[PDB]
């Protein structure tokens, strides 16, 4: 089951392969309970397996997954997206497939 | 066969946020948009010289 530090290896990895970054970083807005969201990548998942990533956890046991109620102010939603893990930005696919 | 008698006709053009802002009053809606990167990232046939 995918972890933190595996989606720190992949930022790490892209980076080495100098891939450019597709965003850039949101700086918060004014309203209370709104949080600054530095994701410069965008990922896609299937629509089941958004439950795992919003149980997941960080390296000292907080929140990992931010939904997209916190930052919709003070920067724009892309299409399909449901909140943002580390460096990325998580973007639901609803026909993704699968190996079965 | 005859252009007048033509219903609707539609262009596919190539423009920046100066010219969409060198009016204001009418063009709306422009924040939707993300100018950070490519948000229309398809620009569906549009055949250009630009590389």
């Amino acid at each position: 089951v995918v972890s933190y530090k595996n989606l720190m290896r992949l930022d790490q990895i892209l980076t080495e392969n100098r891939t450019p970054t597709q965003t850039t970083i949101i700086t918060g807005s004014r309203m209370i309970d709104t949080k600054v969201i530095g994701a410069t990548r965008v990922m896609y998942v299937g629509s089941e397996l958004v439950p795992e990533l919003k149980a997941m956890k960080d390296l000292f046991g907080n929140k990992a997954f931010i939904e997209t109620q916190h930052y919709a102010d003070a920067g724009t939603i892309m299409n399909g997206e449901v909140g943002s893990i580390d460096k990325f930005r998580i973007i639901q696919v609803p026909e993704m497939l699968h190996w079965a | 066969g005859d252009i007048n008698k033509a219903m609707f006709a539609i262009v596919s053009f190539e423009t920046c946020k100066a010219d969409l802002l060198k009016e204001k009053d009418r063009y709306h809606n422009l924040n939707k948009i993300d100018w950070q990167s490519s948000a229309p990232v398809n620009e569906p046939d549009h055949a250009t010289t630009t590389p």
